[PDB]
């Protein structure tokens, strides 16, 4: 399976998919195909995980002893799911070998046009073409699904009239159903005889000249019942052949019963999801005809009519994955469902709407930004006015008591060209988590370039904290991604400082200095971290004080508080 | 017995002060004492010139006695306060008419009038009278002058605060600006001989008051935000400017009037000190008043605890620049190009931002080191 | 070509794609791949210039001789490109062969969640990924430009510095990078030398054995261009082979000049698309290196540097059709990005938002519908209040001459549950046409059953007046499908009548008892068809008095007019 | 001097009948006539039942005595005219008390408080006291009680024709809505003994007061289409409705009010005569006084040539009907299952509907069989 690797220094989430074997040739070359495939099946379930739950990054043995990928590269199969999963690839992906281990380093998955808000393996919602009965796409899937639950079901013409048109010989596709319909009712068949329709959106043939044939029929069938229900229904006849000449499958009397009660199984194992007001079942019905050649049967010819759904109608559950707390799980199919057919609250108040658009910057200079105010303009004696201390009074009393705390912050701040660090009691407990009370307080720095970090303070001469910043950075990093809508590849750095009495040293940890990421992750853009981080606060519901805009001239203008459900 | 006017029209010892006038920092104090501020008509003659500019009294042909009996009596309608007075109102109704008529880089024009100046040469240079009719220009600086009307010196959240009787009247709803747009508008049909409506048309005069009263009502600053949002939303993602929706124009002088009404950061130096001289005063009189009831006092509004560099710098970042900024990202700023552009009023506004900073910093550095 | 046929008496857009063979058997065993290919590809023109624009018929004549289509089917490279255009087949398509000739009936492109407004074969625009140089499809295209048309441009980080990493033995991408970069400067190629690299996001590596090589080259370049221009840019190199060992191709000197002009030719034709300010050009640069084995040029390798573009770079112009007025035409670039990236304006003032809302119809009676309603409740004497004649003052004037005019349209609306005519002075100056002064008036009804009809009254015994009457419900349908934003199919039926003095009858043209639809245009909806003819009078401002709903009441109240930029 | 109150504060004559007040169908007049016509304490009677019934006047401890001081001074206020008279706002105060304390199938309930009955035994019931806190309720129901205080007779739109000194005053945005709340709220502050308010919070006073002056200005008829739509919107595509948010119970308790002063089409047949009978007799006042001026006649308000039929069907085809349609769909109208559901109220709406159908329906057959 999948597991994710508790054990490493990352602040993010690292899924172990075992060993795995990489580059073009070798891939190529591996002489076992189901090994190959499950290695694949493996990596792409792992890769939807990561997509589907803020960001990740999966971590891969190298199985080949000797691999490069300078004069190796990935692999090919790899590549083309890589590619179906996502657009573009190199948005999303950044692919780096540590040594003997192979980092896939994945972006989270955002909002675009396109609507969709979850990644999807393969939706399992079948359709039928004119011929061929192929499987939506996550567009297609998307569409049919929403078009259904607008009309809180999926609307037909059942016959109130057979329209007045003129007579005259012509042909259309509801010739061929009526012929199928003609043929399904047929007493017997005679065995090699010609047929005077062929398939098309309402009729399929198989041919299925197999021995046991229920194997077969037990991993065929769902993927046609499926295309079918959600198209018009039809029907679909075994044991012709491609030149329609009935021969039938040689079945013996004992066993048709046996496929019978195998397809009831199979089709009511198909699962199914209502927008209507009733449930009702998939309604169909099999049967079997004789092929009695001039007077003895020769075999049988299985057909089974499908009458067209009311809602939805899959082959197996929805392939979506996702990672709840560990143990990389499967998206049940309500909550599928309800990622593809909800919409996001997006509430945007027009304090907020204007908060946002000051984040326009054209080629032009557009000074006063709001989200980055402060009533006390003198912090850390020698510098100029180029870092906001937001709370402003947790942070006035933090600096009052551990003296050395104020001096550590400045030895800090000195080479940022502008950023504003973010002070909290604790930023675990307001990002919804458990809060250990050994911690002394937090921060954020938040600049233009140099990731954000999270400073950790305390003093206790006994635990490491590790764990908890860690985790705290990892809790942020998902939550500006997932919720305040930030667009960009992110890593959320840390680190631990000591604050004995009278000393400010001894930084315990830096995970700068402990941990690589790809190019790319090291180019933050400040303002809309910004942005991610107060809606991600809004909708948290933490929001107190970060981010002042005093309210002082609020008050005398006649303005209301920012936003709630309060007034 | 109604206020008629002043014996002589048009007052003439005001020549060649008001040839200045098509400058931004119109030095208007300098006006002021220069006119008898014993009387106060200043109102009045700024009119005339701007409306004889635009050539309103033949475009409308509107009786040039009758119109200085109305704006006289307007102008003695104005409290005596140290900021809501005439020379307040003087100064925005110039505030929107340099906006609408002064060359704005990059605007394409197509009954309409333009300035008496303007200099039309070239095709880089558009003016707001090129895209907006007569008729709603002239509605606009009717708004203008009279859109502070016997203002009592209070703000809209003290009247509500002591529930004064504005307060009930208007159900505590822009108390106000409904009660400066009533005032005048009842002063305007009190009389039968202020009407300088009189060569209008029923429908022309019903869609010229309803422009006005709504020019007035956009300057409530409770509004402020959702005026700039939706300011936003309109040239942002859409087509940007249909100047032939009525609603553009609407909107588009809705956001003039917002702009012009709070201009003291964004002249010169000595006339915004002199403005927020004024301002400071007027909420010291609010507070001194609002001691007295048992109320507590209100912010900034303590004369014996000022902090005003607090308030202009919040001021000036918070409510005029994100509004200068809007209006000037849909490229309506009137400025000129650099042989790229150059912006008189956004550079006044930065630097007097800057030296409220200066200020703030240096008081809160002296009293950190004084206070330990 | 495709033509469109002037010879129809359908109402509708018909074009004429010449013979066309047609069955799974028979198109499978044609021997003239290039003759399948062209006719498929004629019919995939066909059908998109036809989804682009309205509706419209496809009419094939089948070449071979005894065709069926009830046991013969269509194809499957046919139902491949149809499936391609497409996601769902049964709901724009419609196949009806009418004794010699094969009939498609294209309902016409609707937006939907996807947010597309106009179909295309092919866009174009080529993606690089991790290996392949693809071709984005209709989404990713639509993604890809609407992202760059946000940021009036493509944002780059270009070197302002490289980050602060740890040291450590790491590979990744930029290492192939680089070591592309430093082969790109290499002054010669020792001949059948190994490489340090393989082809990754900015590095392709390509055979051609070819004698000639500039015939291919001349066609396989521009895609790779593209693929590099719009990801991260790259390299191409050409003489290399499979195995990485640098043989070259046997080229002389007088040839690399003349393969060097027909390149830049090449790429200074592939059109380009800026959202910049400036408009640049695509800069690259190419390159040739000697392979000499010992002490003798065995050959060369010609290397080009494609360098990262700021906007959008295509291989060709977009694939996307439609027919203008005649002489079914390419849409050109600008139209092409404009329908991409543009909204629809969707004004929906709140008037019409309830007039539409009306339209919710739950499982429940929902009365109350405003776009049926009148003031006149007694026409027809013998009849109910079940036909809302709308215009009300045209209808009542019209009414008053032309005696038999109320007895005919009395007698035409026997047979019907409930409807709403429409009259008009002249329903072609209506929709923006060429009026003739001899039509009398119109009409339009719109029932449940029965799809709409148009009524041309006249009084001229000399003409006969189908051509005026087909124009005008062609363009309604179109109209309608475009502009109203109705999402079914539709057909306008037409009748015609003659009214001298003293007689109405003579139905002239009956234009039902003539042409056959599929059996789906015979069931409209009767509401949503009023919904689409309120939309598309409104924008095409000639909404002036259809759909009463009286303002005596609103001018009490104190309601304004419906919606305009007039007040 | 002040109008205090009659004597006993609770007449007991009017027991008996108010027992049948939880029925949709009240019979008003017959209770008018029942008290003393002369005087005219109706409004306080069922004001006092309804109040009783909730148990406001224990759960927010009101004076029973300055409650009756101040809603008899407000029905003194109502004037004497056809329609809007204090029977009208006794009807709209039951009708808005009957919508939210009375059954609604399929309704999933959560201080509160419930009506005195309500009959609270299943699951499959709700009410909207059970959704609403009692300030919500109690800011609704004073709400419709003074909502057409001193009623001049006229409509807006005859105040913004002729300019009328009440629609100067309020800039001819909702002048008559904005009136009534004024004026009500002007005659509560007024006395000291009118405060039956006053074991309440400054915040809850205050937001007391914001629901009571939103929810009399909701029922501005011109902005109908708007309330429609935005209720439309906050119930078809949405969550449906989180009742936890104070925005969704705001426009809940707008839309109710909205439903309440317009239900004379929508009790049984006599009743919604004798309002019909009402209102054309105030248009027709109305129209005497409009042709005296000079002005062109108003459509519908013509007592020489009348088209009640035609007002009162276009009325209930597109004003009252989609508001019971939007109101309905979001599944809020009392109603009962069927042993599938059977709503009294939209029934009775149909069958007005028919008859004033078949009225004009025989009329225009009549007139054109006679004239050909
Ligand atoms: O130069 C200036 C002019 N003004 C006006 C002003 C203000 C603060 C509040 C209000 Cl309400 C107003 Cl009108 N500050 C300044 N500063
Ligand atoms: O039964 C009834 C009650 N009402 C009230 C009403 C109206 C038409 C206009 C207005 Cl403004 C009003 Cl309040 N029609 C009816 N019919
Ligand atoms: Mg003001
Ligand atoms: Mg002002
Ligand atoms: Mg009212
Ligand atoms: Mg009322
Ligand atoms: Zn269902
Ligand atoms: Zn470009």
């Amino acid at each position: 399976n999948i597991s994710v690797d508790l054990e490493t220094n990352y602040a993010e989430l690292v899924l172990d998919v075992g060993r795995v074997t990489l580059g073009e040739n070798s891939r190529k070359k591996m002489k076992d195909c189901k090994l190959r495939k499950k290695q694949n099946e493996s990596v792409s379930r792992a890769m939807c995980a990561l997509l589907n739950s803020g960001g990740g990054v999966i971590k891969a043995e190298i199985e080949n002893e000797d691999y490069s990928y300078t004069k190796d590269g990935i692999g090919l199969d790899l590549e083309n799911s890589f590619s179906n999963i996502l657009l573009f690839v190199p948005e999303y992906l950044d692919f780096m070998q540590n040594g003997n281990y192979f980092l896939i380093f994945v972006k989270s998955w955002s909002l675009n046009t396109s609507g969709l808000r979850i990644t999807t393996l393969s939706s399992n919602l079948y359709k039928r073409d004119i011929t061929s009965a192929k499987v939506m796409n996550a567009t297609a899937a998307l569409e049919f699904l929403k078009d259904m639950k607008k009309t809180r079901g999926r609307l037909y013409l059942r016959p109130e009239l057979l329209a007045k048109r003129p007579c005259v010989d012509i042909q259309e596709e509801n010739n061929m159903k009526a012929l199928a319909g003609v043929f399904f009712d047929r007493t017997e068949l005679d065995r090699k005889e010609k047929l005077t329709f062929t398939e098309s959106t309402h009729v399929e043939i198989k041919n299925f000249s197999t021995e046991r044939l229920l194997q077969r029929i037990k991993e065929i069938l769902p993927q046609y019942v499926s295309a079918f229900a959600n198209t018009d229904g039809g029907y679909l006849f075994i044991g012709l052949n491609e030149d329609k000449e009935i021969i039938g499958f040689k079945a013996e009397m004992s066993d048709l019963d046996d496929l019978e009660r195998e397809i009831e199984k199979s089709i009511r194992k198909m699962p199914v999801h209502h927008f209507c007001m009733e449930k009702k079942k998939i309604n169909y019905s099999c049967k079997f005809l004789g092929v009695y050649d001039k007077g003895s049967l020769c075999g049988y010819v299985c057909a089974l009519r499908v009458e067209r759904f009311c809602c939805a109608v899959f082959a197996k559950e929805p392939d979506s994955w996702h990672v709840k707390d560990n143990r990389v799980m499967q998206l049940t199919r309500k909550e599928w469902i309800q990622f593809m057919v909800e919409a996001e609250p997006k509430f945007s108040s027009a304090y907020e709407e204007v908060i946002s658009q000051i984040n326009t910057s054209l080629p032009a200079p557009h000074s006063w930004p709001l989200l980055e105010w402060q009533r006390q303009r003198h912090h850390c004696p020698g510098l100029s006015g180029r870092i906001t201390y937001t709370p402003e009074n947790l942070c006035r009393k933090l600096f009052l008591q551990h003296e050395g705390l104020k001096q550590l912050i400045c030895e800090e701040m000195s080479s940022v060209r502008k950023g504003s660090l973010i002070f909290s009691r604790s930023w675990s407990v307001d990002l919804g988590l458990q809060e250990n009370h050994k911690v002394l307080c937090d921060a954020l720095l938040i600049s233009q370039d140099s990731p954000p970090v999270l400073y950790t303070f305390h003093m206790v001469q006994d635990e490491e904290f590790k764990g908890y910043s860690t985790q705290t950075a990892l809790t942020l990093k998902q939550k500006l991604a997932k919720i305040g809508g930030y667009t960009k590849k992110v890593c959320v750095m840390t680190k631990i400082f000591y604050l004995s009495p009278e000393g400010m040293t001894s930084c315990q940890y830096d995970l700068r200095s402990q941990v690589i990421y790809p190019e790319s992750y090291y180019f933050t853009r400040r303002k809309y971290l910004l942005k991610a981080l107060f809606k991600a606060l809004k909708r948290l519901k933490s929001l107190r004080d970060q981010f002042s805009f005093a309210e002082n001239l609020y008050q005398i203008i006649g303005i209301d508080c920012f936003q709630k459900n309060d007034k | 017995k109604p206020i008629l006017a002043p014996e002589p029209l048009v007052m003439d010892n005001l020549d060649s002060i008001m040839e200045q006038l098509n400058t931004w920092n119109f030095p208007i104090f300098d006006l002021v004492e220069n006119i008898g501020r014993k009387c106060g008509r200043i109102l009045s003659q700024v009119s005339y010139r701007l409306f004889e500019d635009m050539g309103l009294f033949e475009a409308f042909k509107i009786p040039i006695r009758e119109f200085m009996n109305y704006f006289h009596a307007l102008e003695i309608g104005y409290r005596d306060i140290p900021y809501h007075n005439r020379i307040h109102a003087t100064d925005v109704l110039h505030a929107v008419w340099y906006l609408t008529t002064q060359p704005i880089p990059g605007l394409s024009t197509v009954g309409y009038v333009f300035s008496k100046t303007y200099n039309v040469t070239d095709d880089k240079y558009g003016c707001l009278s090129g895209n907006i009719p007569a008729l709603e220009l002239m509605a606009l600086y009717v708004a203008a002058a009279m859109h502070d009307y016997d203002h009592p010196g209070r703000t809209n959240a003290f009247l509500v605060a002591t529930s004064a009787p504005q307060a009930v009247l208007y159900n505590d709803r822009s108390v106000l600006e409904n009660h400066h747009a009533a005032a005048a508008w009842n002063l305007f049909m009190s009389r039968p001989e202020y009407n300088f409506l009189i060569n209008l048309d029923h429908v022309e005069f019903k869609h010229f008051r309803f422009l006005v009263i709504e020019a007035i009502l956009a300057t409530d600053l409770k509004k402020h935000f959702d005026f700039v949002a939706k300011f936003n939303g309109k040239v942002n993602d859409d087509v940007g400017i249909d100047w032939t929706n009525e609603n553009d124009r609407l909107l588009v002088c809705q956001m003039c009037i917002k702009l012009a009404d709070i201009n003291g950061p964004a002249k010169c130096k000595e006339l915004h000190l002199q403005w927020t001289d004024g301002i400071v005063n007027e909420f010291y009189e609010q507070g001194d008043e609002e001691a007295s009831l048992g109320l507590p006092i209100s912010p900034f509004m303590d004369r014996s605890a000022p902090q005003l560099a607090n308030l202009q710098e919040s001021f000036i970042s918070h409510i005029v620049g994100p509004l200068c900024n809007s209006y000037d990202s849909a490229g309506l700023m009137p400025g000129k190009w650099v042989e790229k552009i150059y912006c008189q009023i956004t550079q006044h506004l930065l630097q007097n931002h800057k030296m409220w900073k200066k200020v703030i910093e240096e008081e809160q550095r002296l009293a950190g080191i004084e206070n330990q």
